[PDB]
Formats: C-alpha cells, structure tokens, sequence
C-alpha cells in the first residue's frame, strides 16, 4: 500500500488494517487500539465537518455574503445567546445519540439510523473516500482561515491573487514566508532522517520517549 | 480461635492475626437516589479511564493557561501586563554610575 | 477503679492501634464509617463526585478571600474560583496518576470489619475503580467550585 | 488488658443527675451577690452582658468588652464543677477511695 | 514572520511559554516521570 | 416496614408500583373516591382511563379505539397549539420584533404589505401569498395524513398511534416497556391538559378579544377585578 512518504515503513500499529492507513503516526498517537478507534471516529467528524465548512466557506465567498471571519458579528433574528442556548440543547441529543452509536457500533450514526443511510450506498471504499476528502477538506478549511488570517480575503479572492502572479503572489511572499519555507525544507529532509533511523536499526522499531505511548516497554 | 483465651494467632484467620480489618468501611449500597447516581455516574463516563482523564486534564489546563497568557493575566489586570506606567529604573543604575 | 476506657485494637494487643474514644466512640466510628470514602458498596465514582463537591466548595474560600486580586470587589470571586477549579483539576490529574502507581498488584489478604464476618475488597482500591473515582473527583469538584461561585453570588449574607 | 477486648460503647458513664448537679452547683452559687461585683453576682452581670451583646446581635463582642471575663470564669468555674461531678459520681460508684 | 529578521517571537511568547514551562511542562513530565518509577517490572 | 428515602422515591430500580395508580383497578379515578361504579368497559389497559365515559359513547370497542384515536390526535395537535399559541407572545415580550403576535390575529399577517415575516424578519420565510401556502400545506398535509393511517416512508407496519421507530422515537425514551407505559399515560394527560387549555384559548379569544399572555397579564394586576366573570356581561341578549 502507499505510505505518507515514499518507501515509507509503517508503525507496527499502523499496520494497514484500518482505511487510509498511510502509515503516518510519526508521535505514536495511536499505540493504543481503543484510542484508535476513538481517533478514527475524529478524524471522521472532524472531517464532516470540515467538508460542510469549506464547501460552507465556499458558497458563501462565491456570493456577495460576509466574510466567514466576520459573519458571527451580523444581526439576526435570534439573539445571540438564545442561539448558542439552542444549539446546546440541540447538540445535546444529537452528539448523546452518536456518542452512543460510537459505543455501539464504532461508526457515526445521526439518532437511531445506527447507519445513517438512506440511499444505501455505504462500502469501504466510500468510507476510505469520505475519509480522504475529510482530511483534504480539513487541510482545506485551515488553509482559508490562514490566507484569511494573512489577507483579509477569503478562499477563492486569495485563489484569484495566487493566479494573477503565481510566483510572486504565493505562501513565501506573505507573512509567513520564511517560516513555511523553512518547515518545508525540514519537512521535505525529514523523511531522509526517518529512514536512517529505519535504516541503521533494520527491523528494530524504536520507542520516542513520549507520555501517551508508554515508552517503558 | 482468634477472639478467646488470648489466643491472637490463626492460621485460618490471619485477618484478624495480621490485623487487615476495616475499622470504618461499611458495604451498604443505599447511598445516593438513582436518578442522581444515573446522572453523576453519565456524567463521568466519558473521563472514567486514566487515559482519557489524563487527556481530559492536559486539554483544559493547556487552554486554561494558554488563554490565562492571553487574555486573562490581561483581565485580572496584572501588572506584569499593563507595564510599568512610567520612566522606570532606567537612569538609576547606580548610585555612583548612574547608568542606564 | 475498674472501667477502663483504652482498649487495644479488635482485642488485639500486638497489633498497635489501641482503640481509643477519638478511634472508635460510637458517634464518631458512626460519622466516619457515613463518609463517602468508606462506603465500600456504592460506586466510587459517586463516592468521588460527592468528596469533590465538598472539597471544591471548600478550597474556593480561601482563593476568594485571600487571593492576589481579593480586594478589587466582583473580579475576586470569579478569581478564586478559577483558582479553585485549576487545583481541582491538578488534584484530578494527581488521583489518575495514583491510580496508576498504586493499583497494580491485588493484595490477596482479606479484609474483616472488627466484628469478623469477611467483607469483599472495596472496588475504589482497583485501577478502574480508582480512574472513575478521578473522574467522579473531577467532575464534583468543578461542579462545586461552580456552585461556591454561585453562592458567592445569590446568598443574602454573603459579606 | 486482658479485659476490654471491644472497646465498650458505655466508655463514659453517663448520669444524667451530673450536668444538673453541676450548673446548678456553680450557677447557683454564681448567683450571690457580692460588693466587688457592686452588689451583683458573676452569672447576672454575664446574662446582662450576652443581653447586651445581642442587641447588635450580627457584630461580634469588642475587646474591652468584659464579656469575655464572665464567660471565661464562669466556664472555668462550670467546666471544673462538671468535671469534678462526673470523676466524683464514678469514683463513688466504682472504688478510688 | 516579522518585518526585518524573520522568527521574531510575539509579544505574548513569554506570557504563554513562561506559564507552560512553570506549570504544563514540569505536570506533563513529574507524572510522566512518576508513572515511570512506580512501574512494576512484569 | 419501609424507610425514609424509599417514602421519597430514592431508588428507581424498585418501582414497581408507579403503573399501579395508572392502570389496573387499583387506579386513580375521575372523581377520586367520589365515583365506584367505573365503566366496566374502561378496564385501564389503556393510558388515560379514569374511568369517565358518563355519556357512554365510547362503550363498544371499536368506537373506542377510534375515540381514543382521535384523543390522541387532537390531544398532540392541541399540544402543538398551546406551544405554537404562546411562544410567539412570549417572543415578543421578549423584544423580537414579531408585529402581530397574538395566535388569533397570525394568519393575517399574510395579507400584510410585507407578507408572512416569520420572526419578524425579511431574511426569513417572507411568505406573500396565503394561496400557495395553502396549497404546500395541503399537500404536504396529504401525503403526510395519508401516511399516517396505513404507513409509509417512516414505517410500515407499525402501530397506528405509536409507531416509534427510527423516525418517531430517534432519541429512544420508549424502549424500556414500564417507560413507555408510564410515558404514554403522561402524553395523554399533558394532551388533555392542552386540549382543555386550547378551548380556554378559543373562548377566551372570543369573548376577551386580547391575548392568552395579555390575558395572563391582566388577571396577575388585578385578580379580583379582572376575572372572567367581568366579561360575563358581554353576551346579553339586547
Ligand atoms: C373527590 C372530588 C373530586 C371532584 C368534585 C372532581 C371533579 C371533576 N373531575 Mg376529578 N374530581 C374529583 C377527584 C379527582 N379527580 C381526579 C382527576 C381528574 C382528571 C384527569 C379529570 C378530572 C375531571 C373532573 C370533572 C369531571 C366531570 C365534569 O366534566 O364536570 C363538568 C361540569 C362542571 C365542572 C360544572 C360546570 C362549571 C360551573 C360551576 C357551572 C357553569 C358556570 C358558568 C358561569 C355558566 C355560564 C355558561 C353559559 C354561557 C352557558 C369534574 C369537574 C375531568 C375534567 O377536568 O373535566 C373538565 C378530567 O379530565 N378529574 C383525581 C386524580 C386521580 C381525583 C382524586 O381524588
Ligand atoms: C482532527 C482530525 C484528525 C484525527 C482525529 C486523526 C486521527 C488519525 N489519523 Mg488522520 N488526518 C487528518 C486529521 C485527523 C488530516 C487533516 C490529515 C491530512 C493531513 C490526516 C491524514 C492521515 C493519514 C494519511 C493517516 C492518518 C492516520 C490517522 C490515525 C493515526 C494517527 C494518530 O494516532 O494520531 C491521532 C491524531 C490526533 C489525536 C490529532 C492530534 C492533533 C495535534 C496534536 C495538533 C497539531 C496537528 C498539526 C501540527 C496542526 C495542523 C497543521 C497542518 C498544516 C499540518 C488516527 C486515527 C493514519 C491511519 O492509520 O489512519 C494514516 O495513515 N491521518
Ligand atoms: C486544501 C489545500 C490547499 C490548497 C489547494 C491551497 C492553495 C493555495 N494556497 Mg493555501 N493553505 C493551506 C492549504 C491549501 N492551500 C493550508 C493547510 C495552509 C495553512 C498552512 C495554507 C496557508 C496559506 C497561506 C498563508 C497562503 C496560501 C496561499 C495559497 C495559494 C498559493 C500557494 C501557496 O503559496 O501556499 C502553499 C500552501 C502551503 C505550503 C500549505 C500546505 C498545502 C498542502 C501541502 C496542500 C497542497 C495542495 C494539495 C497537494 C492538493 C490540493 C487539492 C486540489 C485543490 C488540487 C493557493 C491558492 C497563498 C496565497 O494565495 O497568497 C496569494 C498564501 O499567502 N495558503
Ligand atoms: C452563630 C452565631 C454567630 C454568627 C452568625 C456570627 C457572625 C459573625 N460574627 Mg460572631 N461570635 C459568635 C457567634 C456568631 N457570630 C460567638 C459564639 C462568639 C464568641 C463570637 C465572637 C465574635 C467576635 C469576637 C467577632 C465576631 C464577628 C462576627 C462577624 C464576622 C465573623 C459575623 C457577622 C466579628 C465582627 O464582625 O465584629 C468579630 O470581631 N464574632
Ligand atoms: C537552552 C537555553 C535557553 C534558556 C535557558 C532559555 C530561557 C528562557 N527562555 Mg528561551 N529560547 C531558547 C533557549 C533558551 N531559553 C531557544 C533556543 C529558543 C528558540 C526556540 C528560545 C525561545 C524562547 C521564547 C520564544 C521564549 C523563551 C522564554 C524563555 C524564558 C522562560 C522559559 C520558557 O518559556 O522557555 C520557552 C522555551 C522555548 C520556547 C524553546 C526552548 C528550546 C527563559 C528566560 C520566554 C520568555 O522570554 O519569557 C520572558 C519566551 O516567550 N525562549
Ligand atoms: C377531541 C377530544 C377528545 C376525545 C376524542 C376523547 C376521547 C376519549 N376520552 Mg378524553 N378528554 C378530553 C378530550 C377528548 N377525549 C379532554 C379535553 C379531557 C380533559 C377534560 C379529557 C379527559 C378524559 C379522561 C379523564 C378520560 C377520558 C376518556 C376518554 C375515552 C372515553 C370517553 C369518551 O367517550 O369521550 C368521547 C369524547 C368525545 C366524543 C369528544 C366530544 C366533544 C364535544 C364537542 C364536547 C366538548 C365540549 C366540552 C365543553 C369541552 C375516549 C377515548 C376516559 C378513558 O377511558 O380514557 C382512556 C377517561 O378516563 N378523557
Ligand atoms: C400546530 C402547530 C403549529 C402551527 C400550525 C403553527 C403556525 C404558525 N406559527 Mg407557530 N410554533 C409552533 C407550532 C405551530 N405553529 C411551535 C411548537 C413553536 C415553538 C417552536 C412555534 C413557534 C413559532 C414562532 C416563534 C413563530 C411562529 C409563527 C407561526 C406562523 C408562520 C408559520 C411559518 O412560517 O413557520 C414555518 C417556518 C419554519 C419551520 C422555519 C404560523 C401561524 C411565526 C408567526 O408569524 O406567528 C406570529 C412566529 O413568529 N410559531
Ligand atoms: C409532552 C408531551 C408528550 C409526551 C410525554 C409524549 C410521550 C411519548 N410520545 Mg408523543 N407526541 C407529543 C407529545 C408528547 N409525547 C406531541 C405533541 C406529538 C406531535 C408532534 C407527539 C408525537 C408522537 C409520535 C409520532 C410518537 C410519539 C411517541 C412517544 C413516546 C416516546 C417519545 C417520548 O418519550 O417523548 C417524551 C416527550 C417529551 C420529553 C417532551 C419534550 C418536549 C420538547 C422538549 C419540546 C419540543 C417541542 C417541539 C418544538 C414541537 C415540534 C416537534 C411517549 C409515549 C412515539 C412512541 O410511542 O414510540 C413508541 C411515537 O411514535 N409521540
Ligand atoms: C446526517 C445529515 C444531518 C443533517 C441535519 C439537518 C441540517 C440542517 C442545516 C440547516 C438547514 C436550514 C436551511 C433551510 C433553507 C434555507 C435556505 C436559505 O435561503 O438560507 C438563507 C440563510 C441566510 O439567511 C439569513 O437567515 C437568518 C436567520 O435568522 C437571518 O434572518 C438573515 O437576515 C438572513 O439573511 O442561509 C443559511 O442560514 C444557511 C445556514 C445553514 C447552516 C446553519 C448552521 C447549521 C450547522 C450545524 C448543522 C447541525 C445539524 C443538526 C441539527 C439539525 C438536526 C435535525
Ligand atoms: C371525556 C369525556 C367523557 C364523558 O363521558 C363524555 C364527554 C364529556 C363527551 C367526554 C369529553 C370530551 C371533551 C372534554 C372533549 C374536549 C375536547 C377538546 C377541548 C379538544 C381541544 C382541541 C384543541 C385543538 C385540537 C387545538 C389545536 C391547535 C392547533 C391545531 C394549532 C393552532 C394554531 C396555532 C399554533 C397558533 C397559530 O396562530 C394558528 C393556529 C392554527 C390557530
């Protein structure tokens, strides 16, 4: 299968049981089977709602409609803490229903539909579709809060800024140059720095030192 | 036995030989109302591991004082964060050399 | 000159407690053995909400009339409060990892109760007993440090 | 000790006849007048003060309130004749002399 | 990052980096280090 | 025999005796200890039964189960009003700015300049037209109505008054049987409330002309003067 770098080995717990098992757990995170599962069942919501948000994000730069950064400061017709009252409320059935469909089951489900599916096209590779285009949606969402966190554009007048001049109008003319320059420097000779430590110790994989991973075994 | 004849040694009861008792612990379960038990006893569930307390903990605390960094060594007005207010202790530096 | 009060331990002299009015007077065997933490039937992590709802409502006070911002009027209670709530969640955390260290050998010896009949192991002293304990510590203790707030904040005579 | 093998519930040997005998023993005797006190007694002038005391009843007593005299006498005074009372009743009715 | 050098901390670094190392990063290892040492060897 | 905290109800895993005041003989009734001879037909299988059928229209059986029927209908839809009736008054007490808020008087707001502002605002539902309104709302209506005798997309086969699959119980109150029967009983009885509370409505609309809340509002100043009874002369026949 691929991995997250090329000619990457996997985590003796990332062993390609679980859908978009790239082999990516460099911090251990997921030594632990029930953490696992609670960190798959994560990664899936977040990215839900992280697939709503960007195509949210998206709909409302398409138009003439507040930025997404300044659209909680517009009147409506509820005040504001009755709002934030109902969604409480709201949220406090829906995420019981799917905290107990986790518990139940190991998936997300809306309130009794265990399997929220009404047109039954569920399969593994929808799930491992949904769970790449929820971590593409994820890094996609960060993404417009950081070049609206820069400018003060959304997502597609940004797009519109990097197509105008692309060499110019880039992440290392910005801000935040220097630093994503030099992340990406360390991040592209990292994996060369993660061989050798696979490649001097072969077969022997090695324990970081870190508190979630119990390292004294 | 144990208890007659100042016999305080038994095998078949080292309980009370070694003295492994329970001065105070009763095991009666009729304690809290159930809807109460029912509630504090959900209320916990999700935290009811080491692991996930541990987790529990070290989120809330790390935002607790990342936002205390941020905002609220600001909104319990602490000197260190309105500054000194004045010229300071520049020109003073000693009483012979008064440096800055 | 008969009437002697000072009695050694379940009658046993060599064990060194020496059974005592302040041990083992009946109000006072009758108020500890009431306590949550010798409750050895019910659930620890109740046990654990109701020894938190005590000791957050009580460690707030000192943080309210005694912290650094204890004179300015209304940010103090709100002060010591959260105060209260961050040495609750350190107490938390301090439990969990007790829970950790202690509970990983199972003593096999029994337990009796001064009158011989052999009680079970109280399941507070048990890894997951003692992490729902934490949690059950957790949650009363920010729920009292709440409530401490709360009362700062409606009762009459409060000065 | 070869007795008391379960520490005894009767530890102490209540009379209810001791209390009573005891405040009414230094109260009583709290009650007489003599001229130091101005013709008035210790346990009137300490009535009269916790009268006066809880007039402003929520602000404590002051310092130099001389409150604090008669209810520290009269409590030394009645704290000694109740202990007193029980040590005698039961070293009446148990041996000690 | 910042104008002139770039990886200029913020002005609220210390604010942040102090509490955490003071408070959060000696409680993430004195637990650490505790859990360790009263570990039993199986 | 029974101790303190059980006389308060501590413990709900002994309750045993909770369906005993609401169903079987040894129930409450309609006039308390006041009424002996209940219908021996109301023989409290059913939520609701304190033993009242003094007309006597609900003696056969299938009569019955079709009044009971249209009890727990009308009882849900009056549940639905007496909710639907206030919370627009209480939102305007409250300071949002709905212009006609008394339930009587909500219908013409269609026939406003603005149309139909739902809380009072344009970024809202801003309905014009009372015809097509009606029209989605009798077909909605249909199909919903029409789904609900015989099944449809949210059951099938499943009971005509309780269905509570996953569309009707997805919270999942009912899946205990003593929950559901104890929930029934307190459906019923929330519904009978809200349908004697809806006619209160209707006749205190009629002859007050004002709102339920201002109604409310005008027997809290003044109990003793602003009863019903001062517009009990509002209907003299001249
Ligand atoms: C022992 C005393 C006792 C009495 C007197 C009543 C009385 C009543 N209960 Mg009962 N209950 C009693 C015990 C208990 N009830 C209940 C639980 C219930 C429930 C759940 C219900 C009742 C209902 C009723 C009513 C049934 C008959 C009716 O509809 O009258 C109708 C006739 C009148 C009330 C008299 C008319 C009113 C007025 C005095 C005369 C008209 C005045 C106007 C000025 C006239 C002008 C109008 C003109 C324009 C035409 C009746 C008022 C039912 C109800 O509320 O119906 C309304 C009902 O649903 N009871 C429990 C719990 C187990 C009891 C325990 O002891
Ligand atoms: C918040 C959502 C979330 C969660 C809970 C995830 C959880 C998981 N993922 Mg994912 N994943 C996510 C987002 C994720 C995103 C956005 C991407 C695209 C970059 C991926 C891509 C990805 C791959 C390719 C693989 C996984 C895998 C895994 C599993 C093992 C990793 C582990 O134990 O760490 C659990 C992770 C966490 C508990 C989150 C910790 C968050 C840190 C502490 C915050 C800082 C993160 C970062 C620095 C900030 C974002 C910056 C950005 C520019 C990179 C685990 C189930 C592997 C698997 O087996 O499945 C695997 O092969 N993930
Ligand atoms: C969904 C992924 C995604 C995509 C398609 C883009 C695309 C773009 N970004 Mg954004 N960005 C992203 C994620 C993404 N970014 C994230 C996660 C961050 C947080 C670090 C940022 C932060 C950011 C800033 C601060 C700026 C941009 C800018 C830009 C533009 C120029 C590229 C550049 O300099 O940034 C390079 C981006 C990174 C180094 C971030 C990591 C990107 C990851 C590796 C994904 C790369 C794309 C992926 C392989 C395939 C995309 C899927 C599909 C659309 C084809 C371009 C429109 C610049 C711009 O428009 O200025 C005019 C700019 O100033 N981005
Ligand atoms: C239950 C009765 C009661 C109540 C409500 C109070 C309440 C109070 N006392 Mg009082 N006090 C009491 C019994 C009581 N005290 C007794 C029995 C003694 C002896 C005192 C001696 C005492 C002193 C000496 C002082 C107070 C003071 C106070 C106030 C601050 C503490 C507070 C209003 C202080 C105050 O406000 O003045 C103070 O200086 N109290
Ligand atoms: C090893 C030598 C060393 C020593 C003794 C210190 C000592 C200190 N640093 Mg510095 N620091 C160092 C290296 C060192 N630093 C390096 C190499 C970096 C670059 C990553 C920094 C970046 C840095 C920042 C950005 C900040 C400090 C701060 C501090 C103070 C509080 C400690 C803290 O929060 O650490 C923080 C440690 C790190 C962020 C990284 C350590 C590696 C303290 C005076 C804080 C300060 O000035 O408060 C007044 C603060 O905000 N340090
Ligand atoms: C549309 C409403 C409606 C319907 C269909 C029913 C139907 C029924 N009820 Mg319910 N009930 C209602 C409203 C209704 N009730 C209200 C508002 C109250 C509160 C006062 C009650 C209180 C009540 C009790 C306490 C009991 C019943 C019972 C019954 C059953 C037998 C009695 C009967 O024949 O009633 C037939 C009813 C009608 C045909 C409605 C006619 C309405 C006309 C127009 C008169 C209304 C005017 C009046 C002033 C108001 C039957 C299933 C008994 C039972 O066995 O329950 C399971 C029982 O014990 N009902
Ligand atoms: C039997 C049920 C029932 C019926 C027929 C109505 C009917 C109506 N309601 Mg009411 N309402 C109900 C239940 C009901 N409501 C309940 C249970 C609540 C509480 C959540 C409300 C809360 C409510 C408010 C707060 C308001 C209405 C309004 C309205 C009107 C506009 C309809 C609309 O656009 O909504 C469909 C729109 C969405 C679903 C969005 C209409 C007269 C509005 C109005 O103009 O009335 C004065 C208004 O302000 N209703
Ligand atoms: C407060 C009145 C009340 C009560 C106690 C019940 C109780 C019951 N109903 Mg009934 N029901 C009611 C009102 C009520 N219902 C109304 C008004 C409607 C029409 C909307 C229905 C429609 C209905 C259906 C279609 C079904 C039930 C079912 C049930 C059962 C399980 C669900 C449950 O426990 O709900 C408990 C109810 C509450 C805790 C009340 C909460 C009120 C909320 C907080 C206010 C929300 C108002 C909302 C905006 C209104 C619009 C929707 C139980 C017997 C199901 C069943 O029998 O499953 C086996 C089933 O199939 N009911
Ligand atoms: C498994 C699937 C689960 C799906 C659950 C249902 C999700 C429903 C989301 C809300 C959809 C409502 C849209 C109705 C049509 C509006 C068309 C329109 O013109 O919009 C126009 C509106 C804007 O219009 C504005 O309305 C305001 C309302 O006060 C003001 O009046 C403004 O003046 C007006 O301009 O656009 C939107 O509001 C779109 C927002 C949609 C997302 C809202 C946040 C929800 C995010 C969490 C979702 C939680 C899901 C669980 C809770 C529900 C459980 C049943
Ligand atoms: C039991 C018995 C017994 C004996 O024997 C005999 C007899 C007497 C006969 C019987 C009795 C009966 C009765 C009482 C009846 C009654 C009923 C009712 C009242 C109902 C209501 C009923 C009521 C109802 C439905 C109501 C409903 C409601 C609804 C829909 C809604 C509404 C609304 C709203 C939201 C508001 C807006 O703005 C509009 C509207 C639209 C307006």
């Amino acid at each position: 299968r691929p991995m997250w770098y090329p000619g990457a080995t996997a985590p003796a717990h990332l062993d390609g049981s679980m859908l978009g098992d790239y082999g990516f757990d460099p911090l251990r995170l997921g030594v632990n089977k029930d953490n696992l599962k609670w960190f798959r069942e994560a990664e899936l919501t977040n990215g839900r709602w992280a697939m709503a948000a960007v195509v949210g994000i998206l709909f409302t730069d398409a138009v003439g409609l507040p930025k997404f950064w300044t659209a909680g400061a517009e009147k409506y017709a509820l005040d504001n803490q009755t709002l934030a009252l109902i969604e409480v409320a709201v949220f406090a059935v829906l995420e019981g229903k799917r905290y107990e469909i986790y518990k139940k089951t190991g998936e997300t489900g809306f309130l009794s539909f265990a399997p929220f599916d009404p047109m039954g096209m569920k399969s593994e590779e929808m799930k491992l579709k949904e769970l790449k285009n929820g971590r593409l949606a994820m890094l996609a969402f960060l993404g417009f809060c950081s070049q609206a966190a820069v400018y003060g554009k959304g997502p597609i007048e940004t797009l519109q800024l990097h197509l105008a001049d692309p060499g110019h109008n880039n992440i290392y003319t910005s801000s935040v140059g220097p630093e994503t320059a030099v992340t990406v420097a360390v991040l592209c000779v990292l994996p060369m720095i993660i061989e050798a430590t696979k490649t001097l110790n072969p077969g022997k994989e090695s324990v970081p030192y870190f508190p979630w991973n119990e390292p004294w075994n | 036995k144990y208890g007659e004849n100042s016999r305080y040694f038994d095998l078949q009861d080292m309980e009370n030989t070694t003295g492994s008792w329970d001065m105070y612990g009763v095991d009666e379960k009729k304690r809290y109302p159930d809807n109460q038990a029912k509630f504090f006893t959900q209320a916990t569930d999700i935290i009811s591991r080491r692991e996930s307390l541990r987790a529990l903990v070290a989120l809330s605390g790390i935002a607790a004082i990342v936002t205390y960094g941020l905002k609220g060594a600001k909104d319990a007005d602490l000197p260190i964060t309105k500054g000194p207010q004045t010229t300071g202790e520049n020109g003073k530096g000693g009483s012979v050399r008064s440096r800055l | 000159k008969k009437a002697q009060v000072i009695s050694p331990v379940n009658g046993d002299p060599f064990v060194g407690m020496l059974e005592t009015p302040v041990t083992s007077a009946p109000i006072v065997a009758t108020y500890l053995s009431n306590l949550p933490a010798y409750r050895t039937g019910v659930a620890p992590v109740l046990r654990g909400v109701e020894i938190g709802l005590a000791h957050g409502f009580l460690l707030a006070g000192p943080f309210i009339k005694l912290g650094p911002l204890r004179n300015v009027p209304e940010t103090a209670e709100i002060a010591g409060s959260l105060s209260a709530a961050g040495l609750v969640l350190i107490l938390a955390l301090c439990l969990s990892i007790y829970g950790s260290a202690q509970f990983q050998s199972t003593p096999s010896i029994g337990v009796k109760t001064l009158s011989g009949r052999s009680v079970a192991r109280d399941p507070l002293f048990s890894a997951d007993g003692w992490s729902e304990f934490a949690a059950g510590f957790l949650v009363g203790g920010e729920a009292g440090v709440a409530w401490a707030y709360v009362c700062t904040q409606i009762l009459p005579y409060y000065s | 000790e070869a007795s008391n093998k379960s520490f005894p519930r009767d530890w102490v040997k209540t009379d209810p006849l001791v209390p009573v005998l005891g405040f009414a023993g230094w109260t009583i005797p709290a009650n007489i007048g003599v001229s130091a006190f101005g013709g008035q007694s210790l346990f009137g002038l300490f009535t009269q003060s916790i009268g006066e005391n809880l007039a402003h009843f929520p602000t404590g007593p002051a310092l130099d309130d001389k409150f604090w005299l008669y209810l520290i006498t009269y409590h030394l005074g009645l704290f000694l004749t109740i202990t007193l009372g029980q040590i005698g009743v039961q070293g009446r009715k148990q041996g000690y002399w | 990052a910042a104008q002139g050098y770039p990886f200029v901390p913020p002005s609220w670094a210390p604010s942040v980096f102090v509490p955490l190392t003071g408070l959060v990063l000696p409680a993430i290892a004195m637990a650490t280090l505790f859990v360790y040492i009263e570990k039993e060897a199986p | 025999k029974k101790t303190i905290r059980e006389k308060a109800g501590w413990w709900s895993n002994g309750g045993n005796e909770k369906l005993s005041a609401f169903y079987g003989p040894d129930r409450g009734l309609w006039l308390g200890p006041l009424s002996g001879t209940t219908p021996a037909y109301l023989t409290g299988e059913f939520p609701g039964d304190y033993g009242w059928d003094s007309a006597g229209l609900s003696a056969d059986p299938e009569t019955f189960k079709r009044y009971r029927e249209l009890e727990l209908i009308h009882a849900r839809w009056a549940m639905l009003g007496a909710l639907g009736c206030i919370t627009p008054e209480l939102l305007a007490k409250n300071g949002t700015p709905i212009v006609e808020p008394v339930w009587f008087k909500a219908g013409a707001q269609i026939f406003a300049e603005g149309g139909l502002d739902y809380l009072g605002n344009p970024g809202l539902v801003h309905a014009q037209s009372i015809l097509a309104t009606l029209a989605v709302q009798v077909i909605l209506m249909g199909a919903i109505e029409g789904y609900r005798v015989n099944g449809g997309p949210a059951g099938e086969g499943l009971d005509k008054l309780h269905p509570g699959g996953q569309f009707f119980d997805p919270l999942g109150l009912a899946e205990d049987p003593d929950a559901f029967a104890e929930l029934k009983v307190k459906e019923i009885k929330n519904g009978r409330l809200a349908m004697f509370s809806m006619f209160g409505f209707f006749v205190q609309a009629i002859v007050t002309g004002k709102g339920p809340l201002a109604n409310l509002d005008e027997h809290l100043a003044s109990p003793f003067t602003s009863n019903a009874f001062t517009y009990a002369q509002k209907f003299t026949p001249q």
